[PDB]
């Protein structure tokens, strides 16, 4: 199949759901609620797995780990704690300067996480102790700087409060690439959030003037430090003027989905050709909060005031599984069937 | 000798030269309405267009048989398969002979003094096999059941292309 | 190769229902059809307690992931839920209009498959005890049910001889296994890769199925497989033996590379119908029908 | 409980469809329009108009899920258009397998199979008190087997026709011989 | 100074765009006609025309014909529900009616 089309139910059990994220495999979905409750479901049989009522405070950010065991907390008292899918116990606890927006682990080591405040440069820590590595940003004027790892774990792409991108190394801070985009006519505007794919090096630019640009993680390294690249694909809207809230990718880098912030909508473009191909809808007067794409099957989870809707392709039942010798035809199918009228290879049964 | 008007398979591609049968998809068998009663009637079958992947089962059949009977269904109809020469008679499949070439002049014959039989595979006077023996007496119209729509002609003249040598026959200028 | 009897665990007042080890591999408790479920050991026959509080007979009994919480396929249209460490009759599953013969769990251990004699395979819960869905599969009573390795596919073994494989997400048929004869399928299970199923039908001819294509590969000859729901097992502790029940006071255990008659255990005095292996040890469980009432643990 | 080696363990049926339930001029197909205009909308109606459930006459019957008015089409009976001597070989073959004959003929030269290939139109029993009949039309020469109605039929009734052995209809003037 | 590709195939359409923009200027509907409004409107007109010509051509084949006469348009409009709810008060010339005899008249 392909991109989803139909509604297909919900899970309106837990009150006041707020955020959501997946693992690598696509079978784990934790939800940081409005009161610290962290709830996991099932996907194959769809049962509530484990409520983790961790804090008395609400949660604003989470992330899964590479082994499928470890999580990370972000409350309104800056508490970052290491969790487990076997026990579910608190490990670490300390206080940042007051704002914490989003965290992100290192991909090829579960030692390091990248933590981002509001009015400060993003800070990378470890999980052994409270060691933190100071990351320098070029402006250092407003300090509203976003940062994220790439796919494979080579560099760290950062985004300032003014419209200039730095490409640093994860430990030695090697500024090796930078670029400024010609934002419209006069004003260069800030970046909300940059996310990254799973097949290749494609990524997206989400500005604050409602234009999505498509780039690659090799062309900027080819252009070196202080180069001028062009967008591989420009994505925008004109009719409703469409503010954005959340951005992510499709399964193997095929399509691009992006939830909106006004009309409770989901749009599906194509990275290959470059045109919109399907518009989704839902409840008319809700408020879209978090959108997650499912990595090995076309499922999209959307939180709008607790409700998590799962657009899941609307499978169609038929015959030919009951009696696999009878073919349910459509019209008259006439023919004649026959022109002529009437080894010890040890395969492991335990091949796990 | 002209063919039939009503005693024929209707949905076949009837050619306007009135000496050539062109088939369809499937085994719908035309029986041309001029066949033997007693004694001898020999004619040849000139082949114009025989494409591959064809099962040209040729032989003898009666007006008791179905029009939709493939030639090789019962004790009355005979069979000569292209692939591996196999006979299919009374629903018995035994790999009998070899195949056959493309572009020859075919033709079968029965010899019955009024019975002693010559039911033997005939092709340019070269024997491919003694087919069967000792039929009952009746009407035997020639039967054509094809798999493709192959353009194949028919002959009736006394000066044959490759007749059976020293043949006892009757000319087709008497009852056809 | 040198399995020797250690202990004979007799004491069942009626026909011994089934021997099932603990899923974590430390118990071998044995129940009977006398509405009484005892808690026996696996290495010396260490006894704990006897479950009481049923109304009619017992066909199947089950376990938990920590080998404490219990449930049994009771023959009063119920499935009473039990425990080892507390013993309280936890719940009782209604929703049946006929007898219940078998039930199992997903490996996540919160669902109950119910292939009962009312012939519509329902999907029950453990946390809520609620009938999720229904698989109206057969017009014949269910002989056995089984999940696959992860918990994503259910096989349907029935009297008519149709080994269909059923979806779990929305519950639909995917394939129908067919045969020229009509034997009653007794007890089948999957493989450790989910791509092989040994067939145990009542025709005195076992079958092993290529799942992904749909053909039979390797069989056996010279065995008595006719009357009841005859069980089959696996063995990887010794060789690649195939532990199976037997009606002639034996235990059918042979290898599948060899396909021969190489080892025949003996000692039972009735039809052996339930066998099971310890997952790591060289312990093969064995318990025959009503005229034997014993447990023979032949240990290598 | 494990003491019943009991019978009725054979089905002889490839169709195990029977489940526990067994629940028993605004449009185009009831107009006076020409025939292919109704023949298009035939398939958009027949996929969801009727249903197949268990009947007391012989196994599975045809209880429709829509209030059909009189005069209009319902469904087409289509399958392998077989030619007339393969019928006898399939009679011998399904005599060897033990499954009944499902063969309606368009004309007396070509018959239509239903057992090997077809649709849900096989579940129409014979009765001597029908409420439907049959007419063959000409959709560009490719003729069909389409079933009309006779009277006003409501929701939850079996649909039958004359096929032209004792019958299980129980008619007021029954013939009891289907030849 | 180079080649000029039109605004009819820059968006992949069939109805013209410059003619629609001229008819929105020369009509006094408002002062200032916007940027892509004629493109949006020409797409809408394309969709409606394709929707009605599909049913028209289908009925024209089903009456064993090759050209189209307005009886086919009458049938194609008055059969469907949505177009009958739109085109309420319209008399197509040479149109004709739909066959509807009541229940109690015929014996
Ligand atoms: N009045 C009747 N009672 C029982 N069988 C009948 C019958 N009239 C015809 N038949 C036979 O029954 C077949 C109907 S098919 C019956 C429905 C479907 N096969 C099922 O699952 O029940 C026909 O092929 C016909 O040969
Ligand atoms: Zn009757």
């Amino acid at each position: 199949q392909n991109y989803p089309e139909e509604a297909d139910g919900t899970l309106d059990c837990i009150s006041m759901a707020l955020t959501c994220t997946f693992n690598r495999w696509g079978t784990l979905l934790a939800v940081g609620c409005n009161d610290g409750r962290i709830v996991i479901w099932d996907f194959l049989t769809r049962g509530i797995a484990k409520i983790i009522s961790a804090h008395i405070h609400p949660v604003c950010s989470l992330c899964w780990s590479r082994d499928g065991h470890k999580l990370v907390s972000a409350s309104t008292d800056n508490i970052v704690s290491q969790w487990d899918v076997l026990s579910g116990d608190c490990d670490q606890r300390f206080r940042f300067p007051s704002p914490i927006l989003k965290v992100q682990y290192h991909p090829r080591d579960q030692n390091k996480v990248l933590v981002c405040p509001m009015k400060s440069a993003p800070v990378m820590l470890t999980l052994s102790d409270s060691k933190h590595v100071v990351l320098p940003v070029d402006d250092d004027s407003d300090l509203n700087v976003v940062a994220s790892f790439d796919r494979r774990g080579e560099y760290i792409y950062t985004g300032n409060a003014k419209g200039k991108i730095l490409v640093l190394k994860t430990d030695s801070q090697d500024l090796v690439a930078s670029f400024r985009v010609t934002t419209g006519t006069s004003n260069t505007t800030a970046i909300k959030s940059i996310e990254f794919a799973r097949k290749g090096s494609c990524f997206l630019i989400n500005t604050a003037d409602r234009i999505i640009r498509v780039y690659d993680g090799r062309e900027i390294l080819t252009c070196g430090r202080d180069g001028e690249p062009e967008p591989m694909q420009k994505l925008q809207d004109l009719v409703n003027r469409t503010p954005w809230k959340k951005c992510c990718f499709s399964g193997d880098g095929e399509y691009i989905v992006a939830g909106s912030a006004r009309q409770h909508a989901l749009y599906i473009w194509e990275k290959s050709i470059g045109n919109l191909v399907k518009i989704l809808h839902g409840t008319r007067g809700e408020l879209l909060l978090d959108v997650a794409w499912h990595p090995v099957r076309p499922i999209i989870a959307s939180i709008s005031s607790g409700v998590v809707s799962i657009w899941a392709q609307n499978q169609v039942e038929n015959w030919s599984a009951f009696a696999p010798d009878f073919k349910e035809l459509d019209e008259n199918v006439e023919y004649e069937e026959r022109e002529s009228e009437f080894e010890d290879e040890e395969v492991d049964v335990t091949s796990v | 000798v002209l063919l039939a008007l009503h005693d024929r398979a209707p949905q076949l591609k009837i050619s306007d030269d009135r000496l050539t049968v062109v088939g369809e998809k499937g085994y719908s068998m035309v029986r041309a309405s001029h066949g033997v009663r007693k004694g001898a009637w020999y004619f040849e079958i000139t082949v114009d267009e025989m494409p591959p992947d064809t099962a040209a089962r040729l032989g003898w059949s009666q007006p008791l048989g179905n029009l939709q009977a493939p030639l090789g269904y019962d004790k009355f109809s005979y069979s000569w398969r292209s692939k591996k020469g196999t006979k299919f008679h009374q629903s018995i499949g035994k790999h009998y002979s070899s195949g056959y070439g493309q572009g020859d002049v075919l033709g079968f014959y029965i010899n019955l003094p009024e019975p002693h039989s010559e039911i033997i595979f005939y092709k340019n006077g070269v024997n491919q096999g003694v087919a069967y023996k000792d039929i009952f007496e009746g009407v035997y119209f020639p039967a054509i059941s094809l798999y493709k729509s192959c353009t194949v002609s028919i002959n009736f003249g006394p000066c044959f292309k490759y007749p059976p040598k020293d043949l006892t026959y009757r000319p087709m200028s008497d009852m056809g | 190769p040198n399995y020797a009897l250690k202990f004979t665990l007799a004491g069942h007042t009626k026909a011994v229902s089934s021997v099932k080890f603990s899923p974590n591999g430390e118990w071998l408790a044995s129940s009977s059809a006398d509405k009484l479920i005892k808690i026996w050991g696996a290495y010396d026959g260490k006894f704990e307690k006897t479950i009481s509080g049923h109304k009619l007979g017992i066909s199947d009994v089950a376990w938990s992931s920590d080998s404490n919480l219990l449930v049994s396929a009771s023959d009063d249209k119920t499935l009473k839920i039990w425990d080892v460490s507390s013993g309280k009759c936890l719940k009782t599953l209604k929703g049946h209009s006929n007898y219940v013969f078998c039930c199992n769990f997903n490996p996540q251990s919160n669902l109950i498959v119910s292939g009962s004699f009312d012939e519509s395979v329902r999907i029950w819960d453990v946390k809520t005890g609620k009938c999720l869905k229904t698989l109206p599969a057969h017009s014949d009573p269910v002989s056995a049910v089984h999940f696959n390795r992860d918990g994503s596919l259910i096989v349907s073994s029935s009297y008519d001889g149709l080994c269909r494989i059923w979806d779990t997400a929305s519950g639909q048929c995917l394939k129908t296994l067919i045969d020229d004869d009509n034997p009653p399928v007794s007890f089948v299970k999957f493989s450790p890769n989910g791509k092989y199923i040994l067939a145990a039908t009542l025709d005195n001819t076992l079958k092993l199925w290529d799942y992904s294509k749909g053909k039979c590969l390797k069989t056996y000859t010279g065995h008595k497989n006719e009357k009841y729901c005859i069980f089959a097992n696996f063995s990887v502790t010794g060789g690649k033996w195939i532990v199976s029940g037997s009606e002639d006071n034996l235990v059918y255990i042979w290898n599948l590379q060899t396909k021969e008659i190489v080892q025949k255990l003996q000692g039972h005095t009735d039809v052996v119908i339930s066998t099971a292996c310890h997952p790591t040890e060289n312990i093969i469980a064995s318990a025959a029908l009503e005229n034997d009432k014993t447990i023979k643990l032949w240990k290598s | 409980a494990r003491a019943e080696v009991h019978l009725r363990k054979s089905a002889f049926d490839m169709f195990n469809f029977l489940a526990s339930k067994h629940r028993q001029a605004r449009r185009a197909t009831s107009m006076d329009l020409p025939m292919p205009m109704r023949f298009r909308h035939l398939k958009k109606t027949s996929k969801e108009a009727v249903g197949v459930y268990r009947s007391p006459i012989h196994g599975r019957g045809l209880f429709c899920k829509r209030n059909i008015d009189a005069g209009e089409m319902v469904i087409e009976y289509a399958g392998n258009v077989i030619r007339s001597i393969q019928t006898d070989k399939r009679e011998k073959y399904y005599d060897s397998k033990g499954i009944g004959c499902y063969m309606f003929r368009i004309d007396d030269s070509e018959v239509v199979d239903a057992t090997m290939h077809g649709n849900a139109a096989r579940f129409i029993n014979h009765s001597c008190e029908p409420n439907c009949y049959s007419r063959v039309i000409n959709i560009d020469g490719q003729k069909h087997i389409v079933i009309f109605a006779m009277r006003k039929i409501y929701r939850g009734e079996e649909l039958t026709y004359d096929y032209k052995l004792p019958c299980n209809c129980g008619a007021k003037k029954c013939r009891k011989f289907l030849n | 100074r180079a080649k000029a590709k039109t605004r009819s195939s820059r968006a992949g359409l069939q109805f013209p765009v410059g003619r629609v923009h001229r008819l929105l200027r020369k009509g006094n509907y408002a002062e200032r006609v916007g940027a892509g409004a004629p493109v949006y409107l020409a797409a809408v007109l394309e969709y409606l025309t394709a929707e009605i010509l599909e049913l028209a051509g289908n009925a024209a084949r089903d009456n064993k014909k090759t050209r189209i006469i307005p009886r086919h348009l009458q049938l194609a409009v008055r059969n469907d529900e949505e177009l009958n709810k739109l085109l309420g008060r319209v008399t197509i010339a040479q149109g004709g009616v739909l066959p509807n005899i009541q229940s109690v008249l015929l014996p």
